[PDB]
């Protein structure tokens, strides 16, 4: 289950979650290939901010999901 | 978290926000005491970890350093309270300021400037503009070597540089007493740009020219050849500010 | 050898393999002892040249670059930055090192292609990123450009997207006429160059062409490029030109013919910018009520007015009498 990742500027991310998984783990998962520490970072979905502690499961997340990425401090 | 936002916001090209990070940089700093032989006041246990923050804090103020004007002479000006209120950092900041002493002043006795207007000053395309105040930066040596020298000395490998900073300080009286307008080229407006850098200059001559005047009055001790000089450097800068006016 | 005999008498200890690079001492300490020992070491040119080409014979074999750009580990009974940025830290070597980084570089642009393990230039480019001074803004300049002009689209991109960090106060003016050049050149690194330009201090005279070239360009973009474009235009005016840009932004907006949950979730992200831009740019504020009441029926216009007055408490009353 793969997810395309949309930072700022269009820049595209291909990172795979499963289903199961949860929005801490992605994350950690942004953090592991980009750098970017969790919690500076944050996400959101249909125009919907992703609660943190939730799992994606409750969002309407499907293949080929389009998250879009924001940082709240410049440059990381 | 705090840091991480301030050095994040050091290459904001906001005037604002860099002032903003620079004044806070400062204010932290000039706040966390190092418990090692800090001059009393006016803690925290770690003393070690305060010691490292405070070092690569001044390392990012290494950064900072170079930058617009506006950020040196906030810079310059909130050095001596940094002085006042932590002594060890002392041991780094004049070094720095020693750097950017030697960014411009010139180590052969016979050469006459101890200042260059060109590194100076910011040249750049169609406009000119202030990069580096080297009367505030004299200004913020002579304050910071006084009050070494009033407070520290007394109170108690690496002291060489300061009657270094002396002999540079006793060179740039020496040079300043004979040099003239020649070197400057001086006797210049708003209308074209080398009258703006020529004025820029008169400023920085008489600034630093005034600040030489407080330096020799602090060293003197009421000589009679230093006071001499005292009246020629005053003579010098009488007749720049007639020449301005 | 006698780079990694000066390496392990700077107390570093290297570790290859899974462990990484232990710290004896603090990274300051490191550096003070390590710039301290070059300088007092007789033969100052020769003893820097050879220190240079035993770092470069070192940092041949693939898990010896990997290990050694990776963060190092603080070894005590503080946080642990890799050993090339204490590299970077000291003034003098950063020539050389990066000379070094980026005479690498291209021999893993084919890496990149297979690399599942780890990005070798996205974290090349991390390590680069909050620098002390720029030793020469020439050099900094012509190796970026030459990473734009050789390498792909998403290095070229990472690299664009990393240059306000990288670039110091000296290269702003020229690096932006060069971009502004590839902007002129190019059209896919478009939105990436319109970002560090926002970000990036640079005049109004030059912005003016930017702004003359992309104002046209507005009315044929997506939804998704829109939102840091208009942050560059807001973010890139004067105090006159304020009404005229807000009356031509107002008439250019394509969000009449755009309007998936994408498109939702940038749409939020345009008037998160316009939140942002209106909060703290009064001129702007007023101009968007001057402007409109000028005009005197947009959705997207409403929606503005109602966070307008949502935010701005000054212009409570003012707006409440002019709705």
């Amino acid at each position: 289950m793969q997810i395309f990742v949309k930072t700022l500027t269009g820049k595209t991310i291909t990172l795979e979650v499963e289903p199961s998984d949860t929005i801490e783990n992605v994350k950690a998962k942004i953090q592991d290939k980009e750098g970017i520490p969790p919690d500076q970072q944050r996400l959101i979905f249909a125009g919907k901010q992703l609660e943190d502690g939730r799992t994606l499961s409750d969002y309407n997340i499907q293949k080929e999901s389009t998250l879009h990425l924001v940082l709240r401090l410049r440059g990381g | 978290c705090l840091i991480l936002v301030l050095r994040k916001a050091m290459f904001a090209n906001q005037l604002d926000a860099r002032k903003s990070a620079v004044a806070g940089f400062l204010l932290l700093l000039k706040n966390f005491k190092v418990l090692g032989s800090l001059s009393s006041s006016q803690s925290h246990y770690n003393s070690v970890a305060n010691e490292t923050f405070c070092l690569e804090i001044m390392d990012s103020l290494r950064r900072c350093l170079s930058q617009q004007a506006d950020v040196r002479l906030m810079l310059y000006e909130g050095f001596y309270d940094v002085l006042r209120r932590n002594s060890q950092l002392a041991n780094s900041v004049m070094q720095t300021l020693l750097s950017q002493l030697k960014q411009f002043y010139e180590p052969k006795p016979d050469l006459l400037p101890p200042l260059k207007l060109e590194a100076c000053i910011l040249t750049q395309g169609d406009k000119i503009s202030l990069q580096e105040p080297l009367d505030y930066l004299l200004c913020c040596i002579q304050h910071c070597l006084a009050w070494y020298k009033n407070t520290v000395i007394p109170l108690q490998e690496e002291e060489a540089f300061y009657e270094d900073l002396d002999d540079i300080l006793e060179s740039i009286t020496n040079r300043m007493i004979k040099s003239e307008l020649e070197d400057f080229e001086l006797d210049f407006s708003q209308s074209t740009s080398i009258g703006i850098k020529n004025n820029i200059c008169a400023f920085l001559v008489m600034g630093v020219c005034e600040v030489l005047i407080e330096y020799n009055f602090s060293i003197s001790s009421f000589s009679k050849n230093r006071f001499e000089d005292i009246l020629s450097l005053f003579m010098c800068y009488k007749k720049l500010s007639d020449i301005l006016n | 050898s006698i780079f990694v005999k000066l390496l392990k008498i700077s107390g570093i200890i290297l570790k290859t393999g899974e462990s990484q690079n232990q710290l004896a001492v603090d990274q300051i300490a490191f550096q003070k002892k390590l710039f301290q020992t070059l300088r007092r070491h007789p033969s100052y040119p020769k003893i820097i040249e050879e220190f240079v080409s035993g770092l470069e014979s070192y940092i041949e074999d693939e898990d010896s670059f990997r290990n050694c750009l990776l963060s190092c580990e603080r070894l005590q009974d503080s946080y642990s930055k890799s050993l090339i940025k204490l590299l970077l830290g000291i003034d003098i070597l950063q020539p050389a090192i990066i000379k070094t980084l980026f005479e690498k570089l291209p021999e893993y642009f084919f890496e990149n292609k297979n690399s599942d393990e780890i990005n070798i230039p996205r974290l090349i480019v991390s390590q680069l990123k909050w620098l002390d001074r720029v030793v020469d803004g020439k050099d900094l300049t012509t190796k970026i450009m030459q990473l734009i002009s050789i390498a792909p689209e998403n290095l070229q991109h990472d690299i664009i997207t990393s240059l306000p960090e990288i670039l110091g106060d000296s290269q702003h003016a020229d690096v932006g006429k060069e971009l502004s050049d590839l902007l002129i050149e190019n059209t896919s690194l478009t939105v990436p160059i319109l970002d560090v330009l926002s970000s990036l201090r640079l005049d109004p005279n030059f912005l003016l062409k930017v702004r003359q070239l992309v104002m046209d360009k507005l009315s044929s973009i997506r939804l998704e490029d829109l939102p840091v474009i208009i942050k560059f235009i807001l973010h890139s005016v004067t105090a006159m030109d304020t009404l005229e840009v807000i009356s031509e932004l107002r008439e250019k907006l394509d969000l009449q013919h755009c309007v998936e949950s994408s498109g939702q979730s940038c749409i939020i992200l345009l008037f998160d910018v316009i939140k942002s831009a209106i909060r703290y740019e009064k001129t702007i504020s007023e101009a968007w009520i001057k402007a409109i009441e000028n005009t005197a029926h947009k959705v997207f216009d409403l929606v503005m007015l109602f966070i307008i007055y949502s935010t701005n408490t000054q212009t409570k009353k003012y707006i409440d009498r002019v709705l």
